[PDB]
């Protein structure tokens, strides 16, 4: 294409762009580097497929990794979450640091920091734990406490280094950081997905459906996720005079999807306590019927999960948008809907908007999320697929979200004047 | 290490200046026309530093009776590198800026020496204009008064001494010109700023606007002013204290929807009364009288917040000042529009050379790093500082401070010591001149209403037993001199009475009393109820003062309230640092934009022949005028030529020139190529008709107009943007880059307009 | 019967939400099929390139 071509002849363009492949090359080599004391071969032994590498295996249906990149970001993700659930009338020293402005939002981003280095160390001691169960006790050679804190430190070590990396490819590179990370732990899983799907193999109309359905998916997350509703906004302290135009004018966009993903991370953590609970107390008779009800891949289990998330959407759309700090800071600054009193009568339209929005996000942030299952029933994929989840929509975002970084980069450049 | 190098460059000028000494004068004004031919033919300022800081050394000697001292030999070489030279309020920092400004003179580029206002700008002035023209320089000095032949002869001399708002809006004012030779600027080539932090960092947090006057509205200013005078404070208005926002309650608006007979006020057909209802309301409880502006031959004059004088010519935008005029019962004046406008960070950012010197630098070192990529030097004093700075005395109420600062000021009034009272606004300091106008105390106030005897009162506050009261226009470059025995009674003691917006604010006050190794005192007076402590103070702390009891003829021994009075300043620091950072990046915007049109508006001025220009004007507007028809989808005879052709003839080829045949199923480029050609041959019967030089002022005129008609407009529709962007930050983007991207497409359209003007105006007349 | 006038108003709204027009969604889909084709290419090409020299170290 012609913009990719336009990209590369601006320098800046075309040096962010390269550091940011730099440093995902540096994410991948890190990737294949084992942990100190893991013991490599039980490791690849344990898979149920034949992924690439050794680090990579295929456990539970997904490609699970024990590098020193182990964890990825997913400390920064339940960190920022966590810290983001506690500013909001939990925490009272966390509210006034939200409220101080761009110097407490530092204090807050420093908590961040170093509760993710906290949640890093006791998420590597729980999966190392669990992993050396997995094994059998075999994973782990020499299994004291001196190792499993070696191995916890290593590993928290290595994410801490992502971030490190994140900050940088942010600062140097072409766009978010994190969100660039996390889209490439998703399409650098992908290879390894198709040659598994190579290696089983109507099969080829087969997967040709399966790609139709997939490009048709990306296309209905493309038309979700870049919509909004934009309620037009009424200043009332400029003049306004000489023609204005109304085609650039001031709205409050709201999105279709103002939650986003986090409605599956609250869902799924209702749908793995219950399991984890019912292992601590051994097999039983109720051990084992929840665990079989708590299965999201069969009608009943796949029912809570639906439901849940669709009332963790509604819950986090509306911690997300927050309708009445909306109309506090909509009478605050002195703008207001066409017709509507600034008080509680905008925070009531705002709510009722939302209400309908989120109905509608939800039921596609639902379906989204159990497409997965669909596709690895009927289209006989292997359970290794997860073709069409929640990473869809993440990678769909970072992609979208990336280009548009890059061309309003590209723009600062084409201002002509009259003369030329 | 550059310190070390300012030492051995001072002390390479100690050792000639022992060699320029026995020399006479027009044998060391002859030093001028030396280095003048010595800069003509190789040498650079570099070399030259060391014998032209000497002979202004001598000649400052000779002329001024002072000698300069090493370290201000040290500051004027880190003011000739571009940095900033921080040393201490009463070191001698005129003479340090009369060292570069005379060894980058020479070159006759022109030097702008840039202070606060123009008491200071006019003594330096005069002051170190004998020194230069010793020497045998020119040096202009630009006020504010001047007329634009006595402005041109200040910049065409070699040292100007100006203000910055004169300098911002000669700047404006110059690109606002229709001939060339009207401009008085020079074109910029270096600014030594006295006083760096007030200017760059201060009081760049507000642009320089040019406006010019619009139609006037008076029924709607007096028919809100009558509705808000009787709004009972509480019920139908809050005032919130911390940012000082008037806002009906919803009592208060149905109110206002009774009193005007609408039934929506916040409707679109309703934005005018909303607009003026809030306005009154701003004019009547945020602004207060003798604080934010004066009343003076009935007009109202703003009090400036910074240098704490009277600006005369400056009005409050957007319907404020039509408000005030309509509270205080005087003549409303017209409504204005915005013709120009600039920041200083842009304007000085423009000057091809920039140093400064200041007495509060460090603190503000990093910011004078990213924007400006300055370097604050920290000079050495050569006398210790002997002042005493006595730490402050925290009140309860104003009352019990204000009772023990007429106190104080009593009993050093009975030894013969001089006190400097330093206030704020122009009100609290009447209210202390009657505190100690009964307890009998002869005093002299300079607030911005007494602003004529200001040279006076300073040439006699210094004296033995001489009270002055005196607003912010005291305490930043003033300089006192102490007279007869009083350098025996530690001279002149400052008596602050409230905190101000920065470290830097009441570390200049007390530099009024320190001045070069002479003894000093500076106490000052705070209180819990001041309005540092009532707006930025937090809710925690002020909830004990009831536990503080209530007596007042001690100050608070506390040390809860001391830590709340240092994290109040520094809440309104931070402030303050956030509002210039993004004033900062979103006038990069509008620069970028600024600095395309004022480019292209200046070679459209000196430019002797526009054919070329308006042909290529005339050209775009042609090949938009065949793209908005003839589009690349519907290819084969869908493409309404007949409106193309009616197009043509009411734009370009005066009414019947084309017909559908002569672009009948022709490609756009060689349809361009027909219509343009016979453009050309209309333009040049129209040179030959209308004239040569002629037709040059008749299209400079056509397209000057158009400039600066799109340009306000853009400027107008470029505020309406950043008023509604943090709105856009609710929708997750970033809001910065959507001002950008707008801001782009709204320039391009305005450039498609202004060659849309220049086109129609110039081939259909 | 509350609930069949609350899905009128959710269609009602689903009017005034703009959605992307079919010439940005085709760009769209472009940008996020290349992107994804192009990092899985990268990706592949990458780990068989690491896999190679970490059989040279070992
Ligand atoms: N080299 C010198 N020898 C004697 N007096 C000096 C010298 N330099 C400055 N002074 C005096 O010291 C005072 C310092 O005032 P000023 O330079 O205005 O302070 P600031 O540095 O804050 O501008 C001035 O009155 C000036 O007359
Ligand atoms: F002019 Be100074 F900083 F006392
Ligand atoms: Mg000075």
């Amino acid at each position: 294409f012609r913009t990719i071509s336009n990209f590369m002849r601006v320098s800046d363009i075309r040096n962010k762009i390269i550091f940011t492949l730099l440093m995902l090359i540096v994410f991948r080599i890190g990737t294949f580097i084992p942990v100190p004391s893991v013991n490599t071969d039980v490791l690849k032994l344990q898979d149920q497929l034949n992924a690439f590498g050794v680090l990579n295996i295929f456990c539970g249906g997904a490609l699970q990794n024990f590098s020193i990149f182990a964890m990825g970001v997913m400390p920064y993700i339940t960190a920022s979450i966590i810290v983001q659930l506690l500013q909001m009338d939990v925490v009272p020293k966390f509210a006034e640091w939200s409220k101080q402005g761009e110097m407490g939002r530092r204090k807050l981003a420093q908590f961040t920091r170093y509760f993710t280095i906290v949640l890093g160390f006791i998420q590597a001691l729980g999966m190392s734990y669990g992993f050396n169960n997995l094994a059998g006790g075999m994973l782990i050679q020499n299994p004291g406490i001196g190792t499993y804190l070696l191995i916890a430190v290593v590993l928290t070590a290595g994410t801490a280094f992502l971030m490190w990396l994140g900050e940088q490819i942010t600062a140097k590179g072409v766009g978010n950081g994190i969100s660039i990370i996390i889209f490439a732990g998703i399409v650098s899983g992908i290879p390894t997905i198709l040659n598994q799907i190579y290696a089983q193999t109507l099969n080829i109309v087969r997967l040709l459906l399966v790609a139709l359905a997939v490009v048709a998916v990306i296309v209905g997350v493309i038309y979700i996720q870049q919509a909004f509703r934009k309620i037009p906004i009424q200043y009332a302290k400029r003049l306004e005079g000489r023609n204005p135009v109304g085609g650039h004018s001031t709205h409050l966009p709201l999105k279709v999807n103002p939650a986003g993903v986090i409605p599956v991370i609250f869902a799924v953590s209702f749908l793995i306590a219950p399991p984890t609970i019912a292992s601590f107390f051994g097999t039983n008779d109720v051990t084992l019927w929840i665990r079989r009800t708590f299965d999201y891949t069969h009608p009943v289990g796949m029912t809570i999960y639906v439901v849940l998330i669709i009332a963790f959407t509604y819950f986090y759309a509306f911690v997300q948008v927050n309708p009445e700090q909306m109309a506090d800071n909509l009478k605050k600054q002195g703008g207001y809907i066409p017709g509507i009193r600034p008080g509680k009568n905008t925070q009531e339209y705002v709510t009722r908007i939302l209400y309908r929005l989120t109905l509608v996000g939800s039921l596609f942030l639902a379906f989204i999320a159990v497409l997965p299952v669909f596709f690895v029933n009927f289209a006989n994929l292997p359970p290794s697929a997860q073709i069409g989840g929640t990473s869809l929509l993440i990678v769909v975002g970072v992609a979208l979200e990336t280009m548009k970084q890059l061309e309003s980069q590209l723009v600062k450049r084409h201002y002509r004047g009259f003369i030329k | 290490r550059t310190l070390n190098r300012y030492e051995k460059i001072a002390n390479d000028i100690d050792a000639i200046r022992g060699d320029y000494e026995n020399l006479s004068d027009d044998a060391l004004k002859h030093k001028t026309i030396e280095f003048k031919e010595r800069l003509e033919k190789g040498a650079t300022t570099d070399d030259l530093l060391v014998e032209a800081f000497a002979v202004v050394r001598e000649a400052s000697r000779r002329v001024t009776g002072m000698f300069p001292f090493k370290v201000q030999l040290m500051g004027g070489v880190a003011l000739h590198d571009g940095n900033i030279a921080e040393m201490k309020t009463g070191e001698g920092k005129t003479l340090t800026s009369t060292l570069p400004v005379y060894l980058n003179a020479l070159t006759g580029k022109g030097v702008h020496v840039v202070t606060v206002n123009e008491y200071l700008a006019s003594r330096d002035a005069e002051q170190m204009g004998k020194i230069f023209e010793f020497l045998g320089l020119t040096v202009g000095l630009n006020l504010n008064s001047m007329s634009k032949d006595e402005k041109r002869e200040a910049y065409a001399a070699d040292i100007t001494y100006s203000t910055n708002n004169e300098l911002g809006f000669d700047y404006l004012r110059d690109n606002m010109v229709l001939y060339k030779e009207q401009m008085v600027q020079r074109p910029l080539h270096f600014a030594v700023i006295d006083e760096v932090d007030s200017i760059l960092i201060d009081e760049a947090r507000t642009p320089l606007i040019i406006s010019g006057q619009a139609a006037k509205s008076t029924k709607l200013y007096v028919q809100a002013n009558a509705f808000v005078r009787t709004l009972k404070a509480e019920k139908d208005y809050t005032y919130d204290i911390k940012t000082k926002a008037v806002q009906l309650t919803e009592e208060g608006m149905t109110k206002a929807e009774k009193a005007f007979g609408i039934d929506n006020l916040f409707d679109v057909k309703h934005v005018a009364l909303n607009h003026h209802i809030n306005q009154a309301l701003k004019a009547h409880v945020a602004m207060q009288k003798d604080v934010d502006y004066v009343v003076e031959d009935g007009q109202v004059v703003i009090v400036d917040s910074f240098t704490g004088r009277l600006m005369k010519g400056r009005r409050y935008s957007e319907g404020l000042h039509q408000a005030i005029e309509a509270k205080e019962g005087l003549e409303i004046q017209n409504e204005s529009m915005t013709l120009a406008t600039i920041t200083f960070q842009n304007y000085f950012r423009m000057y091809e050379k920039l140093a400064g010197m200041t007495g509060t630098a460090k603190t503000e070192e990093e910011e004078f790093r990213n924007i400006y990529n300055m370097q604050v030097v920290t000079i050495p004093t050569n006398r210790p500082v002997v002042r005493d700075d006595r730490p402050d005395l925290i009140y309860r109420t104003m009352e019990g401070k204000f009772k023990a600062v007429a106190e104080d000021v009593a009993q050093r009034y009975m030894t013969g010591q001089p006190v400097l009272v330093g206030t704020v606004a122009v009100e609290t300091s009447e209210l202390i001149s009657k505190l100690l106008k009964n307890k009998g105390i002869p005093h002299q106030v300079l607030n911005a209403k007494n602003h004529e005897r200001e040279a006076q009162i300073i040439e006699e506050a210094g004296q033995k037993g001489a009270v002055t009261i005196a607003t912010n226009m005291a305490g930043r470059g003033t300089d006192i001199k102490l007279g007869e025995g009083v350098k025996e009674l530690g001279g002149l003691a400052v008596v602050g009475t409230e905190r101000h917006e920065s470290r830097r604010i009441d570390n200049q006050l007390r530099g009024r009393s320190g001045r070069q190794g002479d003894p000093g005192i500076t106490q000052f007076y705070l209180s819990m109820e001041d309005e540092l402590m009532r707006r930025f103070g937090a809710e925690r702390t002020m909830a004990m003062l009831d536990r503080f009891g209530m007596d007042d003829s001690t100050p608070i021994q506390s040390k809860m309230v001391s830590r709340a009075v240092e994290s109040s300043q520094k809440r309104v620091e931070g402030n303050n640092f956030d509002s210039r950072k993004q004033l900062l990046q979103y006038d990069d915007v509008l620069r970028q934009q600024r600095e395309v049109i004022y480019k292209q508006r200046f070679e459209v001025i000196d430019s002797e022949n526009l054919r070329e220009i308006v042909e290529n004007m005339i050209k775009s507007s042609l090949e938009r005028a065949i793209a908005a028809y003839t589009p690349r989808e519907e290819l084969p005879e869908e493409w309404k030529l007949d409106g193309l052709v009616d197009l043509i003839n009411t734009t370009y080829l005066d009414e019947g020139a084309l017909e559908k045949s002569d672009i009948f199923g022709k490609e756009p480029d060689e349809m361009l190529e027909l219509i343009m050609d016979r453009i050309i041959t209309k333009y040049n019967e129209k040179e030959e008709q209308f004239g040569k030089e002629q037709m040059r002022e008749f299209e400079k005129v056509i397209v000057l107009r158009a400039v600066d008609s799109k340009w306000m407009d853009h400027i107008d529709a470029m505020d309406q943007l950043r008023q509604g962007i943090h709105l856009r930050a609710y929708a997750q983007t970033n809001p910065l880059r959507e001002y950008q991207m707008e801001g782009f497409a709204m320039f391009e359209h305005m450039i498609e307009s202004i060659e849309d003007e220049v086109a129609k105006f110039v081939m259909k007349a | 019967q509350r609930v069949t006038n609350f899905f009128k108003e959710v269609v009602r709204e689903l009017k005034k939400v703009s959605w992307p027009n079919r010439k940005e969604l085709v760009n769209y889909t472009a940008v996020v099929l290349a992107t994804v084709a192009f990092f899985t290419v990268f990706f592949a090409v990458i780990d068989l390139g690491i896999s190679q020299l970490i059989r040279l170290v070992f």
